[PDB]
Protein backbone atom coordinates (compact mmCIF):
# COMPACT_ATOMS: atom_id res chain seq x y z
CA UNK A 1 0.00 0.00 0.00
CA UNK A 2 1.45 3.62 -0.87
CA UNK A 3 2.72 5.24 2.34
CA UNK A 4 3.62 9.29 1.73
CA UNK A 5 6.45 11.17 3.36
CA UNK A 6 7.37 14.65 2.71
CA UNK A 7 11.20 15.18 3.12
CA UNK A 8 12.46 19.21 3.97
CA UNK A 9 15.38 19.95 2.73
CA UNK A 10 17.41 22.40 5.16
CA UNK A 11 20.50 24.45 5.34
CA UNK A 12 22.03 28.10 4.12
CA UNK A 13 21.90 29.46 0.66
CA UNK A 14 24.58 28.05 -2.05
CA UNK A 15 25.02 24.88 0.33
CA UNK A 16 23.48 22.99 -2.48
CA UNK A 17 20.30 22.07 -1.57
CA UNK A 18 18.18 22.40 -4.83
CA UNK A 19 21.16 20.55 -6.39
CA UNK A 20 20.41 17.64 -4.11
CA UNK A 21 17.05 17.48 -4.77
CA UNK A 22 17.41 17.10 -8.72
CA UNK A 23 20.24 15.05 -8.61
CA UNK A 24 17.95 12.75 -6.58
CA UNK A 25 14.74 13.15 -8.60
CA UNK A 26 15.66 14.25 -11.71
CA UNK A 27 19.53 12.53 -11.62
CA UNK A 28 20.74 15.83 -13.33
CA UNK A 29 22.71 18.83 -12.49
CA UNK A 30 23.19 22.25 -13.77
CA UNK A 31 26.40 24.05 -12.80
CA UNK A 32 24.53 27.51 -13.03
CA UNK A 33 22.79 29.01 -9.77
CA UNK A 34 19.50 30.23 -9.31
CA UNK A 35 18.49 31.10 -5.86
CA UNK A 36 15.29 29.21 -4.71
CA UNK A 37 12.55 31.65 -4.06
CA UNK A 38 9.98 30.39 -1.58
CA UNK A 39 8.98 26.44 -0.94
CA UNK A 40 8.80 23.79 -3.73
CA UNK A 41 8.27 20.44 -4.20
CA UNK A 42 8.87 17.57 -6.53
CA UNK A 43 8.08 14.02 -5.95
CA UNK A 44 9.37 10.51 -6.61
CA UNK A 45 8.53 6.89 -6.10
CA UNK A 46 11.07 5.04 -3.74
CA UNK A 47 10.73 1.50 -2.29
CA UNK A 48 11.65 0.35 1.31
CA UNK A 49 11.59 -3.54 2.67
CA UNK A 50 8.55 -3.95 -0.48
CA UNK A 51 6.93 -1.51 0.33
CA UNK A 52 6.35 1.54 -1.85
CA UNK A 53 6.95 4.78 -0.32
CA UNK A 54 5.67 8.30 -2.31
CA UNK A 55 8.52 10.66 -1.35
CA UNK A 56 7.56 14.49 -1.53
CA UNK A 57 10.29 16.10 -1.17
CA UNK A 58 10.80 20.04 -0.34
CA UNK A 59 13.39 22.79 -1.43
CA UNK A 60 13.17 25.67 0.92
CA UNK A 61 14.92 28.92 0.25
CA UNK A 62 18.15 29.62 2.51
CA UNK A 63 18.27 32.73 2.50
CA UNK A 64 15.02 32.85 3.95
CA UNK A 65 15.57 31.31 7.30
CA UNK A 66 12.87 28.66 7.82
CA UNK A 67 10.85 31.67 8.67
CA UNK A 68 7.12 32.27 7.55
CA UNK A 69 6.12 29.12 6.20
CA UNK A 70 2.74 27.26 6.79
CA UNK A 71 2.29 24.72 9.82
CA UNK A 72 0.60 22.72 6.97
CA UNK A 73 4.48 22.64 5.37
CA UNK A 74 6.15 22.28 9.05
CA UNK A 75 3.70 20.03 10.96
CA UNK A 76 3.05 18.16 7.27
CA UNK A 77 6.90 16.70 7.79
CA UNK A 78 8.60 13.22 8.02
CA UNK A 79 12.07 13.90 8.01
CA UNK A 80 14.63 16.80 7.71
CA UNK A 81 17.93 16.97 5.56
CA UNK A 82 20.10 19.53 6.97
CA UNK A 83 23.01 20.18 4.33
CA UNK A 84 26.09 22.17 4.59
CA UNK A 85 28.48 23.20 2.20
CA UNK A 86 32.47 21.04 3.14
CA UNK A 87 34.18 23.97 1.48
CA UNK A 88 32.47 26.78 4.19
CA UNK A 89 32.81 26.64 7.81
CA UNK A 90 30.04 28.81 8.13
CA UNK A 91 27.22 26.79 6.57
CA UNK A 92 28.18 24.19 9.02
CA UNK A 93 28.20 26.25 12.24
CA UNK A 94 24.36 27.46 11.00
CA UNK A 95 23.36 23.55 11.48
CA UNK A 96 22.18 23.75 15.30
CA UNK A 97 19.99 27.13 13.52
CA UNK A 98 18.94 24.98 11.19
CA UNK A 99 18.00 22.06 13.49
CA UNK A 100 16.60 24.16 16.18
CA UNK A 101 14.32 25.99 13.59
CA UNK A 102 12.86 22.52 12.26
CA UNK A 103 12.27 21.51 15.82
CA UNK A 104 10.07 24.20 17.04
CA UNK A 105 8.93 24.87 13.78
CA UNK A 106 8.07 21.37 12.81
CA UNK A 107 7.70 20.40 16.49
CA UNK A 108 7.88 16.75 16.48
CA UNK A 109 7.03 14.91 19.72
CA UNK A 110 10.02 12.71 20.19
CA UNK A 111 12.68 14.26 18.21
CA UNK A 112 15.56 13.01 19.74
CA UNK A 113 14.38 9.45 17.16
CA UNK A 114 13.03 12.19 14.37
CA UNK A 115 14.58 11.17 11.29
CA UNK A 116 17.53 13.51 10.47
CA UNK A 117 20.23 13.32 7.78
CA UNK A 118 23.42 15.81 7.75
CA UNK A 119 24.56 16.09 4.33
CA UNK A 120 28.11 17.86 4.01
CA UNK A 121 27.97 18.22 0.16
CA UNK A 122 30.33 19.34 -2.46
CA UNK A 123 33.14 16.58 -1.28
CA UNK A 124 33.76 16.52 -5.19
CA UNK A 125 35.57 19.67 -4.84
CA UNK A 126 38.81 19.42 -3.17
CA UNK A 127 40.09 22.15 -0.88
CA UNK A 128 37.38 20.93 2.16
CA UNK A 129 37.25 23.58 4.97
CA UNK A 130 35.13 21.36 7.43
CA UNK A 131 37.16 18.19 9.09
CA UNK A 132 35.29 15.23 8.85
CA UNK A 133 35.89 14.08 12.55
CA UNK A 134 34.16 17.60 13.41
CA UNK A 135 30.88 16.95 11.56
CA UNK A 136 31.04 13.20 12.51
CA UNK A 137 31.30 14.83 16.32
CA UNK A 138 28.41 16.83 15.62
CA UNK A 139 26.40 14.76 14.31
CA UNK A 140 26.74 12.64 17.07
CA UNK A 141 26.61 14.50 20.32
CA UNK A 142 22.60 15.32 18.53
CA UNK A 143 22.01 11.78 19.69
CA UNK A 144 23.98 10.06 16.26
CA UNK A 145 22.21 11.68 13.57
CA UNK A 146 23.45 9.83 10.49
CA UNK A 147 26.01 11.84 8.90
CA UNK A 148 26.70 11.90 4.74
CA UNK A 149 29.36 13.49 2.75
CA UNK A 150 28.16 13.98 -0.75
CA UNK A 151 28.21 14.96 -4.47
CA UNK A 152 25.36 16.43 -6.39
CA UNK A 153 27.83 17.04 -9.13
CA UNK A 154 29.36 13.21 -9.04
CA UNK A 155 26.05 11.90 -7.35
CA UNK A 156 27.99 10.51 -4.22
CA UNK A 157 26.09 9.49 -1.46
CA UNK A 158 22.86 10.95 -2.45
CA UNK A 159 21.00 7.79 -2.20
CA UNK A 160 21.79 6.79 1.32
CA UNK A 161 20.84 9.87 2.40
CA UNK A 162 17.29 9.55 1.02
CA UNK A 163 17.50 6.26 1.65
CA UNK A 164 17.85 6.52 5.26
CA UNK A 165 15.84 8.81 6.10
CA UNK A 166 13.18 6.41 4.54
CA UNK A 167 13.85 3.97 6.50
CA UNK A 168 13.85 5.66 9.71
CA UNK A 169 10.89 7.29 8.67
CA UNK A 170 8.87 4.06 8.13
CA UNK A 171 9.50 3.06 11.66
CA UNK B 1 -12.09 5.61 -20.73
CA UNK B 2 -9.91 5.51 -17.60
CA UNK B 3 -11.90 2.68 -15.75
CA UNK B 4 -13.57 -0.65 -16.74
CA UNK B 5 -16.52 -1.51 -14.95
CA UNK B 6 -16.83 -5.33 -13.84
CA UNK B 7 -19.69 -5.49 -12.02
CA UNK B 8 -21.89 -4.01 -9.53
CA UNK B 9 -22.93 -6.81 -6.56
CA UNK B 10 -25.45 -5.50 -3.60
CA UNK B 11 -25.45 -5.90 0.04
CA UNK B 12 -28.95 -6.07 1.24
CA UNK B 13 -28.99 -7.17 4.85
CA UNK B 14 -30.04 -3.76 6.09
CA UNK B 15 -33.71 -2.76 5.79
CA UNK B 16 -33.23 0.54 6.94
CA UNK B 17 -31.43 3.69 5.32
CA UNK B 18 -27.59 3.61 5.31
CA UNK B 19 -25.91 6.13 7.85
CA UNK B 20 -22.55 5.22 7.01
CA UNK B 21 -20.58 2.91 4.52
CA UNK B 22 -16.63 2.13 5.46
CA UNK B 23 -14.22 0.29 3.95
CA UNK B 24 -11.22 -0.51 6.59
CA UNK B 25 -7.88 -0.13 5.70
CA UNK B 26 -6.61 -3.49 4.30
CA UNK B 27 -9.75 -3.29 2.00
CA UNK B 28 -10.87 -6.67 2.29
CA UNK B 29 -13.41 -5.24 4.73
CA UNK B 30 -16.94 -3.03 5.11
CA UNK B 31 -18.29 -1.63 8.32
CA UNK B 32 -21.77 -0.21 7.09
CA UNK B 33 -24.43 1.56 10.18
CA UNK B 34 -28.29 1.95 9.14
CA UNK B 35 -30.55 4.46 11.12
CA UNK B 36 -32.02 1.67 13.07
CA UNK B 37 -28.57 1.51 14.68
CA UNK B 38 -27.75 -2.03 12.95
CA UNK B 39 -24.16 -2.57 12.41
CA UNK B 40 -22.74 -5.30 9.99
CA UNK B 41 -19.07 -5.85 9.18
CA UNK B 42 -18.98 -8.10 6.41
CA UNK B 43 -16.79 -9.03 3.18
CA UNK B 44 -17.20 -9.41 -0.69
CA UNK B 45 -14.15 -10.56 -1.52
CA UNK B 46 -13.88 -13.60 -2.40
CA UNK B 47 -17.86 -13.74 -0.71
CA UNK B 48 -20.72 -11.13 0.08
CA UNK B 49 -20.44 -12.70 3.81
CA UNK B 50 -22.11 -10.58 6.64
CA UNK B 51 -18.65 -11.71 9.18
CA UNK B 52 -20.72 -10.07 12.09
CA UNK B 53 -23.99 -8.46 12.96
CA UNK B 54 -24.97 -6.13 16.02
CA UNK B 55 -28.32 -3.92 17.33
CA UNK B 56 -27.24 -1.13 19.14
CA UNK B 57 -29.96 -0.34 22.02
CA UNK B 58 -28.75 3.61 21.77
CA UNK B 59 -28.35 5.47 18.44
CA UNK B 60 -24.94 5.38 17.40
CA UNK B 61 -23.84 8.73 14.46
CA UNK B 62 -20.32 8.12 13.85
CA UNK B 63 -17.97 5.00 12.95
CA UNK B 64 -14.34 4.87 12.05
CA UNK B 65 -11.55 2.67 11.22
CA UNK B 66 -8.58 2.06 13.42
CA UNK B 67 -5.45 2.49 11.42
CA UNK B 68 -2.50 0.48 12.96
CA UNK B 69 -5.26 -2.01 14.37
CA UNK B 70 -7.40 -2.87 11.38
CA UNK B 71 -9.95 -4.91 12.83
CA UNK B 72 -11.14 -2.40 15.63
CA UNK B 73 -13.90 -0.38 14.61
CA UNK B 74 -15.31 2.99 16.49
CA UNK B 75 -18.66 3.58 16.86
CA UNK B 76 -19.62 6.59 18.38
CA UNK B 77 -23.28 7.26 19.94
CA UNK B 78 -25.74 9.63 20.82
CA UNK B 79 -25.75 9.22 24.71
CA UNK B 80 -21.64 10.37 24.69
CA UNK B 81 -19.64 7.46 24.17
CA UNK B 82 -17.13 6.19 22.21
CA UNK B 83 -17.47 2.15 21.20
CA UNK B 84 -14.16 -0.07 20.39
CA UNK B 85 -15.59 -2.96 18.48
CA UNK B 86 -13.15 -6.28 17.81
CA UNK B 87 -14.42 -7.12 13.91
CA UNK B 88 -12.96 -10.19 14.10
CA UNK B 89 -13.57 -11.41 17.61
CA UNK B 90 -17.54 -9.62 17.09
CA UNK B 91 -17.02 -8.04 20.81
CA UNK B 92 -16.85 -4.94 22.08
CA UNK B 93 -13.80 -4.18 23.31
CA UNK B 94 -14.80 -1.21 25.43
CA UNK B 95 -17.09 1.77 26.05
CA UNK B 96 -15.09 5.07 26.65
CA UNK B 97 -17.42 7.77 28.69
CA UNK B 98 -16.52 11.06 26.85
CA UNK B 99 -18.94 13.78 27.77
CA UNK B 100 -22.03 13.88 29.65
CA UNK B 101 -24.06 17.29 28.52
CA UNK B 102 -22.63 16.60 24.77
CA UNK B 103 -24.18 13.56 23.53
CA UNK B 104 -23.80 13.36 19.87
CA UNK B 105 -20.76 12.26 18.81
CA UNK B 106 -20.66 13.56 15.17
CA UNK B 107 -17.36 12.34 13.78
CA UNK B 108 -14.45 10.19 15.12
CA UNK B 109 -10.92 9.87 13.78
CA UNK B 110 -8.58 7.46 14.18
CA UNK B 111 -4.62 8.70 14.57
CA UNK B 112 -2.33 6.63 11.90
CA UNK B 113 -0.13 6.42 15.16
CA UNK B 114 -2.91 3.92 16.51
CA UNK B 115 -2.53 5.66 20.17
CA UNK B 116 -5.19 8.31 19.83
CA UNK B 117 -8.64 9.47 18.17
CA UNK B 118 -10.09 12.63 17.75
CA UNK B 119 -13.51 12.47 18.37
CA UNK B 120 -16.25 15.52 18.05
CA UNK B 121 -18.85 15.82 20.66
CA UNK B 122 -22.26 18.10 20.29
CA UNK B 123 -25.37 18.81 22.15
CA UNK B 124 -28.56 17.94 21.15
CA UNK B 125 -29.98 19.41 18.07
CA UNK B 126 -32.62 22.14 18.20
CA UNK B 127 -30.33 25.49 11.05
CA UNK B 128 -30.95 22.90 13.67
CA UNK B 129 -27.49 21.57 14.42
CA UNK B 130 -25.66 25.10 14.73
CA UNK B 131 -25.78 24.11 18.82
CA UNK B 132 -22.66 23.95 20.64
CA UNK B 133 -19.86 21.18 20.97
CA UNK B 134 -16.33 19.82 21.82
CA UNK B 135 -13.65 18.90 19.74
CA UNK B 136 -11.41 16.33 22.00
CA UNK B 137 -8.07 14.39 21.36
CA UNK B 138 -8.97 11.02 23.63
CA UNK B 139 -5.64 8.99 24.14
CA UNK B 140 -7.17 5.37 23.93
CA UNK B 141 -4.36 3.56 26.31
CA UNK B 142 -4.47 5.76 28.48
CA UNK B 143 -7.80 6.53 28.99
CA UNK B 144 -8.20 9.97 29.69
CA UNK B 145 -8.64 13.16 27.72
CA UNK B 146 -4.98 14.49 25.89
CA UNK B 147 -6.87 17.74 24.97
CA UNK B 148 -9.67 19.58 24.04
CA UNK B 149 -9.29 22.24 21.18
CA UNK B 150 -10.54 25.28 21.49
CA UNK B 151 -13.69 25.91 18.92
CA UNK B 152 -13.14 29.54 18.44
CA UNK B 153 -15.43 32.06 18.42
CA UNK B 154 -18.02 29.48 19.88
CA UNK B 155 -17.86 26.14 20.85
CA UNK B 156 -20.02 25.07 17.64
CA UNK B 157 -20.82 20.92 16.44
CA UNK B 158 -18.36 19.86 14.52
CA UNK B 159 -19.37 17.78 11.15
CA UNK B 160 -16.47 15.77 10.00
CA UNK B 161 -12.87 15.58 10.43
CA UNK B 162 -9.51 14.25 8.61
CA UNK B 163 -6.62 13.42 9.52
CA UNK B 164 -3.36 14.15 7.58
CA UNK B 165 -0.73 10.93 6.66
CA UNK B 166 1.42 11.30 9.64
CA UNK B 167 -1.27 12.53 12.09
CA UNK B 168 0.06 15.84 13.00
CA UNK B 169 -2.54 17.90 11.55
CA UNK B 170 -6.58 17.46 11.90
CA UNK B 171 -9.04 19.45 9.12
CA UNK B 172 -12.59 19.40 10.75
CA UNK B 173 -15.74 20.70 9.25
CA UNK B 174 -18.43 22.49 11.10
CA UNK B 175 -22.46 23.41 11.64
CA UNK B 176 -21.52 27.25 11.04
CA UNK B 177 -19.61 27.16 7.53
CA UNK B 178 -16.09 27.33 8.78
CA UNK B 179 -13.38 25.02 7.98
CA UNK B 180 -10.99 24.38 11.08
CA UNK B 181 -7.35 23.11 11.07
CA UNK B 182 -6.17 21.72 14.03
CA UNK B 183 -2.25 20.88 15.42
CA UNK B 184 -2.46 17.87 17.50
CA UNK B 185 -0.81 19.46 20.19
CA UNK B 186 -1.78 23.03 20.07
CA UNK B 187 -5.72 23.41 21.42
CA UNK B 188 -5.37 26.61 19.43
CA UNK B 189 -6.52 26.27 15.79
CA UNK B 190 -3.60 26.39 13.74
CA UNK B 191 -5.77 27.87 10.83
CA UNK B 192 -9.71 28.41 9.97
CA UNK B 193 -12.00 30.18 7.71
CA UNK B 194 -15.08 30.42 6.24
CA UNK B 195 -15.84 27.50 3.61
CA UNK B 196 -19.51 27.16 3.18
CA UNK B 197 -23.05 29.24 3.99
CA UNK B 198 -24.23 26.60 5.31
CA UNK B 199 -23.01 23.32 7.36
CA UNK B 200 -19.69 21.71 6.31
CA UNK B 201 -20.91 18.01 5.81
CA UNK B 202 -17.25 16.52 4.15
CA UNK B 203 -13.89 17.08 4.72
CA UNK B 204 -10.20 15.85 2.91
CA UNK B 205 -6.57 16.51 2.32
CA UNK B 206 -5.51 15.84 -1.07
CA UNK B 207 -3.65 12.57 -1.98
CA UNK B 208 -0.42 14.98 -2.05
CA UNK B 209 -1.88 16.99 1.31
CA UNK B 210 -1.52 21.21 -0.22
CA UNK B 211 -4.65 21.71 -0.23
CA UNK B 212 -8.44 20.35 1.28
CA UNK B 213 -11.64 19.29 -0.23
CA UNK B 214 -14.99 20.00 1.52
CA UNK B 215 -18.31 19.48 0.35
CA UNK B 216 -21.25 21.88 1.85
CA UNK B 217 -24.58 22.33 2.47
CA UNK B 218 -24.57 25.58 0.03
CA UNK B 219 -23.90 22.60 -3.04
CA UNK B 220 -20.28 23.44 -3.19
CA UNK B 221 -17.41 21.51 -3.58
CA UNK B 222 -13.99 23.60 -3.09
CA UNK B 223 -10.52 22.74 -3.00
CA UNK B 224 -8.74 25.33 -0.37
CA UNK B 225 -4.97 25.52 -0.21
CA UNK B 226 -3.78 25.27 3.35
CA UNK B 227 -0.39 26.77 2.61
CA UNK B 228 -2.43 30.19 2.27
CA UNK B 229 -5.47 29.72 4.95
CA UNK B 230 -7.92 28.49 2.94
CA UNK B 231 -7.42 30.33 -0.41
CA UNK B 232 -9.94 29.11 -3.12
CA UNK B 233 -8.17 27.26 -5.40
CA UNK B 234 -11.51 25.97 -7.12
CA UNK B 235 -15.07 25.79 -6.56
CA UNK B 236 -17.77 23.80 -8.13
CA UNK B 237 -21.36 23.26 -7.50
CA UNK B 238 -22.33 20.02 -7.47
CA UNK B 239 -26.03 18.60 -8.69
CA UNK B 240 -28.44 18.85 -5.98
CA UNK B 241 -28.63 15.03 -4.96
CA UNK B 242 -24.89 15.20 -4.18
CA UNK B 243 -25.56 17.08 -1.02
CA UNK B 244 -29.25 16.40 -0.11
CA UNK B 245 -30.95 17.18 1.96
CA UNK B 246 -32.04 13.15 1.04
CA UNK B 247 -35.71 12.49 0.52
CA UNK B 248 -37.78 8.88 0.42
CA UNK B 249 -41.54 9.07 -0.25
CA UNK B 250 -43.90 7.32 -0.73
CA UNK B 251 -47.90 7.22 -2.03
CA UNK B 252 -48.39 6.88 1.97
CA UNK B 253 -47.62 10.52 2.89
CA UNK B 254 -44.76 8.94 5.03
CA UNK B 255 -41.56 10.93 3.73
CA UNK B 256 -38.14 10.23 5.43
CA UNK B 257 -35.23 12.87 5.08
CA UNK B 258 -31.59 13.01 5.87
CA UNK B 259 -29.42 15.69 6.03
CA UNK B 260 -25.81 14.36 4.98
CA UNK B 261 -24.20 13.00 8.13
CA UNK B 262 -22.53 10.50 6.70
CA UNK B 263 -19.25 10.62 3.56
CA UNK B 264 -20.35 12.77 1.11
CA UNK B 265 -17.17 12.33 -1.24
CA UNK B 266 -14.47 9.43 -2.05
CA UNK B 267 -11.66 9.05 -3.81
CA UNK B 268 -9.77 7.12 -6.24
CA UNK B 269 -6.06 6.04 -4.67
CA UNK B 270 -4.08 8.57 -6.01
CA UNK B 271 -7.25 11.36 -6.07
CA UNK B 272 -7.40 11.66 -9.96
CA UNK B 273 -11.43 10.85 -9.33
CA UNK B 274 -14.36 11.55 -7.07
CA UNK B 275 -16.90 9.04 -6.34
CA UNK B 276 -19.88 11.14 -5.40
CA UNK B 277 -24.34 10.37 -4.72
CA UNK B 278 -26.94 10.87 -6.52
CA UNK B 279 -30.49 9.86 -6.92
CA UNK B 280 -29.41 7.08 -9.21
CA UNK B 281 -26.21 5.45 -7.90
CA UNK B 282 -22.38 6.71 -7.57
CA UNK B 283 -21.48 9.82 -10.07
CA UNK B 284 -17.66 9.84 -10.51
CA UNK B 285 -15.71 12.48 -11.92
CA UNK B 286 -12.42 13.20 -12.82
CA UNK B 287 -10.60 16.09 -10.94
CA UNK B 288 -8.16 17.52 -13.57
CA UNK B 289 -8.41 21.43 -13.92
CA UNK B 290 -11.09 22.77 -15.97
CA UNK B 291 -11.67 24.77 -13.29
CA UNK B 292 -15.45 26.01 -14.78
CA UNK B 293 -17.10 22.82 -14.67
CA UNK B 294 -16.08 19.00 -13.07
CA UNK B 295 -16.45 16.31 -16.55
CA UNK B 296 -18.80 13.00 -15.10
CA UNK B 297 -16.50 10.58 -16.37
CA UNK B 298 -18.91 7.36 -14.91
CA UNK B 299 -22.11 6.78 -13.94
CA UNK B 300 -22.63 3.70 -11.67
CA UNK B 301 -26.16 3.49 -11.46
CA UNK B 302 -28.39 0.38 -9.87
CA UNK B 303 -30.08 2.33 -7.13
CA UNK B 304 -34.18 2.49 -6.95
CA UNK B 305 -33.71 5.16 -3.75
CA UNK B 306 -31.17 8.60 -3.04
CA UNK B 307 -27.49 7.25 -2.52
CA UNK B 308 -26.93 9.41 1.00
CA UNK B 309 -23.17 7.96 1.36
CA UNK B 310 -20.44 6.79 -0.90
CA UNK B 311 -16.63 5.33 -0.19
CA UNK B 312 -14.25 4.27 -2.54
CA UNK B 313 -11.86 1.59 -1.46
CA UNK B 314 -8.34 1.05 -3.88
CA UNK B 315 -5.75 -1.41 -4.09
CA UNK B 316 -4.51 -3.88 -7.33
CA UNK B 317 -5.15 -0.65 -9.41
CA UNK B 318 -8.98 -2.57 -8.76
CA UNK B 319 -11.37 -0.42 -7.35
CA UNK B 320 -14.09 -0.89 -5.17
CA UNK B 321 -16.91 1.55 -5.35
CA UNK B 322 -19.41 1.26 -2.27
CA UNK B 323 -22.98 3.67 -2.73
CA UNK B 324 -25.55 3.67 -0.07
CA UNK B 325 -29.26 4.49 -0.47
CA UNK B 326 -32.05 5.16 1.62
CA UNK B 327 -34.25 1.87 1.42
CA UNK B 328 -30.91 0.16 2.98
CA UNK B 329 -29.26 -1.47 -0.01
CA UNK B 330 -25.68 -1.11 -0.48
CA UNK B 331 -24.28 -1.50 -4.09
CA UNK B 332 -20.69 -2.65 -4.79
CA UNK B 333 -19.04 -1.55 -8.07
CA UNK B 334 -15.89 -2.96 -8.91
CA UNK B 335 -13.25 -1.19 -11.54
CA UNK B 336 -10.40 -1.61 -13.50
CA UNK B 337 -7.95 1.65 -13.51
CA UNK B 338 -6.37 1.69 -16.94
N1 LIG C 1 31.26 21.17 -7.25
C1 LIG C 1 30.04 21.05 -6.76
N2 LIG C 1 29.16 22.09 -6.91
C2 LIG C 1 27.91 21.98 -6.41
C3 LIG C 1 27.51 20.83 -5.77
N3 LIG C 1 26.22 20.99 -5.38
C4 LIG C 1 25.81 22.22 -5.78
N4 LIG C 1 26.85 22.85 -6.42
C5 LIG C 1 26.83 24.20 -6.98
O1 LIG C 1 26.56 25.09 -5.93
C6 LIG C 1 25.68 26.11 -6.34
C7 LIG C 1 24.53 26.19 -5.35
O2 LIG C 1 23.58 25.24 -5.77
P1 LIG C 1 22.04 25.19 -5.29
O3 LIG C 1 21.69 23.72 -5.28
O4 LIG C 1 21.12 26.04 -6.16
O5 LIG C 1 22.06 25.81 -3.81
P2 LIG C 1 20.73 26.02 -2.91
O6 LIG C 1 20.95 25.27 -1.61
O7 LIG C 1 19.49 25.51 -3.63
O8 LIG C 1 20.68 27.62 -2.61
P3 LIG C 1 19.33 28.49 -2.30
O9 LIG C 1 18.21 28.08 -3.25
O10 LIG C 1 19.57 29.96 -2.58
O11 LIG C 1 18.93 28.31 -0.84
C8 LIG C 1 25.16 25.72 -7.71
O12 LIG C 1 25.71 26.61 -8.66
C9 LIG C 1 25.68 24.32 -7.95
O13 LIG C 1 26.11 24.17 -9.27
C10 LIG C 1 28.38 19.77 -5.63
O14 LIG C 1 28.03 18.74 -5.06
N5 LIG C 1 29.66 19.89 -6.13
MG1 LIG D 1 17.39 25.90 -3.15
Amino acid sequence: KKVLLKVIILGDSGVGKTSLMNQYVNKKFSNQYKATIGADFLTKEVMVDDRLVTMQIWDTAGLERFQSLGVAFYRGADCCVLVFDVTAPNTFKTLDSWRDEFLIQASPRDPENFPFVVLGNKIDLENRQVATKRAQAWCYSKNNIPYFETSAKEAINVEQAFQTIARNALK
Amino acid sequence: QPFIVLGQEEYGEHHSSIMHCRVDCSGRRVASLDVDGVIKVWSFNPIMQTKASSISKSPLLSLEWATKRDRLLLLGSGVGTVRLYDTEAKKNLCEININDNMPRILSLACSPNGASFVCSAAAPSLGMNQVPGRLLLWDTKTMKQQLQFSLDPEPIAINCTAFNHNGNLLVTGAADGVIRLFDMQQHECAMSWRAHYGEVYSVEFSYDENTVYSIGEDGKFIQWNIHKSGLKVSEYSLPSDATGPFVLSGYSGYKQVQVPRGRLFAFDSEGNYMLTCSATGGVIYKLGGDEKVLESCLSLGGHRAPVVTVDWSTAMDCGTCLTASMDGKIKLTTLLAH
